[PDB]
């Protein structure tokens, strides 16, 4: 007859776990605190059989912007995320602004994700919004000389 | 460059989903799309439902220490409160088995 | 929200609500309840049909010295304004309405299309407004004004109302009330629920 | 269990330690301030696992060029690093402009 | 960059900035400890029970 | 590697990491004590019939 | 939490820094007075979040015109800047007239 009683402990532990997770990840810039969501159960006849967990919901509301300087860091103030790719080619989403250039000269975060964007093609170079996203790189090569045509 | 010329290498693409709360965090602070979340719905940071960016700025952790500390005390008491039910169920069954 | 933009609780149980129908959609109190959805489809252009404008007039304004009506002459008329109206394709048509005084307590109104230079500049008076002794208008406030056709877009016809006009000396002409019932096509931005229970989306 | 908390506790200590060093390093000539960056974890369930330090990050802005008046003293102005080798022969790069 | 002669780099740290980060990190530390206090407390009640 | 005169190597122990590990170890030690008590009572009933 | 208070702390420190820099630069021959400008934050809630630094604004009033007697030196009387190019490239703009 412990089924309803023990179910509360698991929910209480899970609720305590989420609270611990939120405070453990303090000061993390790309962090989004979650929240517990419970649900009762009734399978018999007018006797509560315990509790359930419906999943943790994060708080998507934006935080406070901070001025850290640099140039490889951007912030988002409302709806909109970033799109990132890995070595295999999977698509990941995050709101971390921390970026760096590796020896391959790619826009990469601290973990190894390649920032993606619309490639700039054409002469003169321009950004087309109808192209498939491509990793954004900064080559060391110099641009070729331009023949004057319009003055 | 040193030639007083401006050039573009690309633009930051933004993806807002038709349904939030469907992004399962994986590994580091990143989110992976799946069902019950919609298509990526790419776009630019200027127009659409995608907001403006700000270079040289970073978002905070959007957490409140005061809210978590007080919820910590409430969570502990609830966790101890259920333990009383187990202790009561232990004694109530011990008297029956031993008659 | 669900995968297909449906309001739903945490357990996958679809929410219900009042179905919304009409142009613009409204809430039917007797209609069969149906699941509430928030589609992201964009609304098309809405044609301009009803417009209103109230203008305050001055009783000590002298008659213009240059009697013939001119569009590029400042003193040829008294008041000029930009009336923003939209056609069936959402294009922005700004109308130049000109006020000129011919005799005591009588004004002649002109209509000009600025977004369409192909239109002819107005020279003859469109309609006449006659204010009574006390300055309260009695009739003649409904005038039909048509837009110009550009880029294969059908002309827009709307009825302009000069209702609720006064003539007492207010010093100088000023604009306080201007509105149109036609708006350009737009896209969904954000949605919220009011305390009355309806769902209103920006 | 402790996993949801103790790791963060450790993280907290690191967040303090990186500050203390900066407090101690407030008099050195070639120092660069450092902070920490963290990241959450997720198991198969949708419950968090705690937090681990993603890594120590360093700032690379330029400090004030204090004048001392010694002949063999040099200071960089933008992106750049002096290069040094040891007795063994390893390669190192720095910005400390103290030479003898 | 240019190489200024007779000059040395600064410490690149401004004490006013870390003197408060230290305080907030401390308060975070006792918050954690209260968690871990609660974790010890919780486990304590269950084990003695 | 290189050496350095007039200096010594520390003990590379952090009380921050040990204290939290000591708490965890104690509970683990407390916990297993329950199993002995549980196994003791579960056998006491059987012998007493 | 601390966010509002620490943001105000940082803004005040920045303003004090600007004032100190203005005091220090009271002798350079081409300086322009700098001032700070701030702005507040407001999220989706109604309570304020703190203050940023909207930016640093330079003053572009022309100062006095000292006469030193040298020949290789000039001073601009109104809007306009000397255009200079160092070493590799880059086009910098200045107002100081001390010319080597």
């Amino acid at each position: 007859s412990f089924s309803q009683a023990v179910s509360g402990l698991n929910a209480a532990a899970t609720n305590l776990d989420v609270i611990g997770n939120n405070i453990a990840n303090s000061a993390t810039y790309g962090f989004k605190s979650g929240t517990a969501s419970f649900a009762d159960m009734f399978a018999g006849s007018k006797v509560g059989l315990g509790v359930k967990v419906a999943g943790i919901t994060q708080d998507f509301t934006d935080g406070t912007t901070t001025n850290t300087g640099r140039g490889l860091d951007v912030a988002i103030s409302q709806n909109g995320f970033f799109r990132l790719v890995d070595s295999n080619g999977s698509v990941f989403y995050s709101r971390n602004g921390q970026f760096k250039l590796d020896e391959n000269r790619n826009l990469v975060n601290m973990q190894g994700m390649q920032l993606t964007g619309y490639p700039a093609t054409g002469t003169p170079p321009t950004i087309q919004q109808g192209a498939n996203p491509a990793p954004i790189t900064i080559p060391n090569t110099l641009m070729a000389a331009k023949s004057t045509t319009t003055a | 460059y040193s030639n007083e010329q401006e050039q573009v290498l690309g633009q930051i693409v933004l993806a807002n989903f038709a349904n939030n709360e469907g992004l399962a965090s994986q590994g580091d602070n990143v989110w992976a799309a799946t069902q019950a979340s919609g298509v990526a719905l790419l776009g630019t940071a200027g127009s659409g439902n995608f907001g403006k960016l700000t270079n040289g700025a970073l978002e905070a952790s959007n957490v409140d220490l005061s809210k978590e500390l007080v919820n910590m005390i409430v969570a502990q008491r609830n966790y101890q409160s259920n333990a009383q039910t187990i202790k009561t169920q232990d004694q109530i069954l011990n008297t029956l088995v031993n008659l | 929200l669900d995968e297909n933009r449906n309001l739903v609780n945490m357990q996958g149980m679809q929410l219900t609500g009042y179905p919304a129908t009409g142009t613009p959609p409204t809430i039917q109190q007797g209609a069969n309840p149906a699941p509430i959805t928030i589609p992201n489809t964009l609304m098309a252009a809405k044609s301009t049909t009803t417009a209103s404008m109230q203008i305050n007039l001055n009783s000590t304004d002298p008659v213009p010295s240059k009697t013939p009506f001119s569009v590029s002459d400042a003193d040829s008329y008294n008041k000029k304004g930009t009336v923003t109206v939209y056609d069936s394709q959402g294009n922005a048509h700004d109308m130049n309405v000109y006020f000129v005084k011919t005799k005591d307590n009588e004004w002649a109104v002109y209509t000009h299309d600025s977004s369409d230079p192909a239109a002819t500049a107005p020279t003859t008076a469109s309609t006449t407004l006659k204010f009574n002794e006390n300055g309260i208008l009695e009739s003649g406030g409904t005038v039909n004004i048509t837009t110009g056709t550009i880029n294969g877009a059908t002309a827009a016809t709307f009825s302009l109302s000069f209702l609720n006009s006064m003539q007492q000396n207010t010093g100088a002409n000023n604009i306080v009330a201007t509105n149109q019932n036609g708006y350009k096509p737009g896209d969904l931005v954000s949605y919220q629920i009011n305390n009355d229970g309806t769902v209103v989306g920006n």
